[PDB]
């Protein structure tokens, strides 16, 4: 265990930021998800008609 | 002619609450935005963090 | 004394039965080294395969069984 | 010139749309969305997976065909000679 | 050479023209054209009727992509169904160069 | 433009270069790729910058200053993966805005090809210096190889190595040049970036389907901005995943070894997306064959827009000739696994096999395809 | 009927834009305080007398 910390002493602390970010990442993505298609909405929903003159 | 023309329906996207068009639409108007406001706001904030 | 878990859990492993099967290949190999070694013949090739799957059973077991 | 003025010349189309609050962000999305995965998953399909196959193959057939031209001197010549 | 494998190529044809998705997804051999210099030039020559209905599709067409949602296969376009209509009018610009180059050699 | 913001300063009048772009309908995520890359290089610009602060280049010591700037410095080490990992995730981000090109075919722009050309040349060249920094071993030696390898040309070859040397060896000047190059250069090339979009901006963007979509068009504010948005971040989380957990994982250069002029490291590749290129070097016995071999490689890609033969554009409508984009594709990846081995026979041959089917299949079949579906489809 | 929380903090907040920007302003700082706490422990609770916030119990203040 000694030199496998050796290499790497923020190991122990480095972790952290790894629970720290999947939380705060789960959070957004599906947010943002939301977002895009809330625009989106819009573009899929077209409708055309062609009904000309002739 | 211009006359024949009427709306095509996309309700299946809409919501309900609206669904009826014997409501006026103004009245879940009030609750009806602000929960995509509440996203909005909601979205914005872990950002800053 | 204290007699460790590892070399306790070897023969457990090498109990088992390519082990010994190998093993015996290096008594093959070794039986025929044995005065063939006057030719380049050595079975260290063969002890590496032996060992190659022993520790493998050793894996799964004394890791778990020390402190 | 000005980007969308003189872009083309267009005739009798028309367009339907509403506010994005008239309608959700998952209109049906499991229901409706999940037979379209099939269409296109297997449209491709039959064009593009087959090459690898055969790539993985050769990745073990090699490796094999290489493993025992090392691997095992007393193989061709055994350790007798 | 062929006369019986002249038919019997055809289903290649409208096999392989049904393997290209605008058949389903209701173009013509015409309108997926690379983009020439002379089809303006042909574009030009072309009479609304025409120049029209070939448009009101392109707007119908790239649609579907966004939402990938293929036409019902029905709807689809055929192989008996074709029609050229583009290329006799390109055809003849293509001769003009060629009679203009042809001269402006010497 | 009453009043318009745009216009008070001039300067935000070309910022309507961007809002009122048009834009077409239907667009893969695979066009996210194009902004996407900027993005890449904006997020290194600084990583290296502070840690381009506590490092220094001195032959003797620099090494050393490293072990110092993961370890003593104020969150040394996040940042030094930081500006490494995202090396190899630009370069992923890279092939594959090379990617939508083919498949479908926008090349068709002309000289814009060419500057996505040159634009790329240089990029890869940069790391290559960059690489050379943390002075592993595998580091000297890869230095120390492809100088060794420039030397063929017949009667000039020889002053240009110990020229770019300046002497007999890779000591200071080879280092030190350097930490001059990986640096300034890649500015230079955000120069240059600007450049390459303009040109798309005199005829605007390209589609799917080979079809001018002019009769619809988007304006770019309000939408493509979101699903930038969106496909920004994704890169992040991998790039972010990564780095933390299984930092060493792509990190599979492992000379921290401090390197030895002696001394020979058992294996020598160099790192992992050079490895085809470098793999086609040994195919060719001749020494001098491999390098008009390996360098003009790639510059094949400047050679394809003289092949495009066919009526229609986009691919996704000539399925034959997709089964060679495909079947050129694992070629490429192939290479790879063989370039990531040894120089033992069995590879040997198979490597010697890929290398002459590379070709065929880019600089022969593609052209030949398209012919018969014209006279297949009655063209 | 009386309005849920939405019709009420539209009109409260996410109407005007300061007052939406707000407590989006706002919320972070108690959250992030509340935030940072909160996770430790998962990290924490699942690792356990491996450290010496644990270990050093053993020797600390001798
Ligand atoms: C880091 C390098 C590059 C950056 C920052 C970059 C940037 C961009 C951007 C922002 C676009 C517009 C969006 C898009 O079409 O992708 C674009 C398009 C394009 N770039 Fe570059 N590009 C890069 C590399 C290249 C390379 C290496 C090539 C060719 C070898 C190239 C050729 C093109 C082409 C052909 C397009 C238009 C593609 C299309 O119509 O879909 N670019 N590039
Ligand atoms: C796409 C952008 C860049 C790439 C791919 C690149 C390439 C590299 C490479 C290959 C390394 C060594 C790899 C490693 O250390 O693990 C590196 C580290 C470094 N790069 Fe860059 N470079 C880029 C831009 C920059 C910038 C913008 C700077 C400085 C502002 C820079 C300066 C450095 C410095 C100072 C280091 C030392 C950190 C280290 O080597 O560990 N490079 N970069
Ligand atoms: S150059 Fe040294 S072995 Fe090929």
């Amino acid at each position: 265990t000694f030199l496998r910390w050796a290499a790497e002493p923020e190991h122990d602390h480095r972790k952290r930021m790894g629970l720290k970010m999947l939380l705060m990442m789960g959070l957004l993505l599906p947010l943002v998800y939301a977002m895009k298609r809330h625009k989106w909405s819009v573009l899929k929903s077209r409708k055309l008609a062609y009904r000309p003159p002739k | 002619s211009h006359t024949d023309i009427k709306v095509p329906d996309f309700s299946d996207y809409r919501r309900p609450e609206v669904l009826d068009s014997t409501k006026s639409s103004k009245e879940s108007s009030e609750a009806r935005k602000g929960f995509s406001y509440l996203v909005t706001a909601t979205t914005t904030v872990g950002v800053a963090y | 004394e204290l007699v460790d878990p590892l070399t306790t859990v070897r023969e457990q492993c090498e109990q088992l039965e390519k082990c010994v099967k190998a093993r015996e290949r290096l008594e093959l190999c070794d039986e025929r080294v044995s005065s063939r070694s006057q030719t380049e013949e050595d079975c260290t090739e063969e002890l590496l395969d032996f060992l190659h799957a022993r520790d493998h059973c050793v894996a799964h077991k004394l890791f778990n069984s020390l402190k | 010139g000005r980007q969308f003025g003189h872009l083309t010349r267009v005739r009798h189309v028309i367009t339907y749309s509403l506010s994005p609050f008239e309608q959700r962000a998952f209109p049906h999305y499991f229901s409706k969305g999940i037979p379209n995965v099939l269409r296109r998953t297997r449209a491709c399909i039959l064009r593009v997976a087959p090459p690898f196959v055969a790539f993985y193959l050769v990745y073990t057939w090699g490796t094999q065909e290489f493993e025992k031209s090392k691997r095992k001197n007393p193989a061709a010549y055994e350790n007798d000679r | 050479a062929v006369s019986a494998s002249s038919r019997w190529l055809e289903g290649i044809r409208k096999w392989y023209y049904n393997a290209a998705g605008f058949n389903k997804l209701g173009l013509m051999r015409d309108d997926t054209i690379h983009e020439n210099d002379d089809v303006k030039e042909a574009i030009r020559r072309l009479p609304e009727n025409l120049y029209n209905d070939r448009v009101f599709r392109i707007k119908r067409a790239l649609d579907l992509s966004m939402r990938q949602q293929i036409l019902p296969k029905e709807q689809w376009t055929k192989y008996e169904e074709d029609k050229s209509y583009l290329e006799p009018y390109l055809k003849e610009v293509i001769r003009e160069r060629k009679e203009r180059e042809e001269w402006a050699k010497k | 433009m009453t009043n318009i913001r745009k216009s008070h300063p001039l300067m935000k009048i070309v910022n309507n270069a961007f809002i009122d772009l048009p834009a077409p309908s239907n667009i893969s995520s695979w066009w996210n790729f194009g902004s996407l890359l900027g993005i890449c290089l904006i997020l290194q610009i600084l990583t290296g910058l502070f840690l381009a602060m506590h490092y220094t280049s001195d032959t003797t010591t620099a090494f050393s200053s490293v072990t110092h700037i993961c370890r003593d410095v104020n969150y040394g080490w996040i940042i030094r993966y930081m500006h490494a990992n995202g090396a190899s995730m630009f370069f992923i981000c890279l092939y594959m805005h090379v990617g939508r090109g083919l498949y479908y075919g926008s090349y068709t722009f002309l000289e814009t090809w060419n500057i996505g050309v040159i634009l790329l040349l240089t990029v890869m060249a940069t790391a290559f210096m960059g690489y050379v920094l943390p002075w592993g071993q595998m580091s000297f030696w890869g230095a120390t190889v492809i100088t060794n390898l420039l030397s063929a040309i017949p009667y000039i070859g020889t002053n240009l190595v110990e020229w770019i040397w300046g002497g007999f060896s890779v000591d200071k000047a080879t280092l030190t040049r350097f930490f001059a190059f990986h640096f300034i250069l890649p500015f230079i090339i955000m120069a240059i970036a600007m450049v390459h979009l303009l040109f798309l901006h005199e005829t605007g963007s390209n589609n799917p389907t080979g079809i001018s979509s002019d009769v619809d068009k988007i304006p770019f504010h309000p939408y493509y901005t979101i699903k930038d948005i969106l496909g920004a971040l994704l890169l992040i989380l991998a790039l972010m995943l990564l780095v933390l957990f299984a930092p060493d994982l792509l990190g599979d250069p492992d000379n921290y070894t401090p390197a030895n002029p002696l001394n020979t490291p058992p294996h020598i590749k160099p790192e992992w997306y050079f490895l085809f290129a470098y793999a086609i070097l040994r195919s060719i016995p001749n020494k001098l064959g491999g390098v008009l071999a390996l360098a003009f490689s790639i510059l094949i890609l400047a050679l394809i827009p003289l092949l495009h033969t066919s009526k229609q554009r986009s691919m996704m409508f000539r399925p034959l000739s997709q089964c060679l984009f495909w079947a050129l594709v694992a070629d490429l990846l192939t290479l790879t696994w063989i370039g990531g081995q040894p120089v033992e026979h069995p590879y040997i041959t198979i490597g010697q096999l890929a290398s002459v089917l590379y070709f065929l299949l880019i600089l022969v079949l593609m052209p030949t395809a398209g012919t018969i579906e014209n006279k297949l489809l009655k063209w | 009927v009386a309005p849920t929380l939405t019709a009420r903090l539209y009109s409260l907040l996410f109407r005007r834009t300061s007052t939406f920007a707000l407590t989006i302003v706002v919320g972070a700082l108690f959250f992030e305080r509340a935030f940072d706490q909160g996770a430790d422990a998962i990290y924490e609770h699942i690792n356990e007398g491996k450290l010496w916030k644990h270990i050093k119990h053993k020797y600390e203040n001798k």
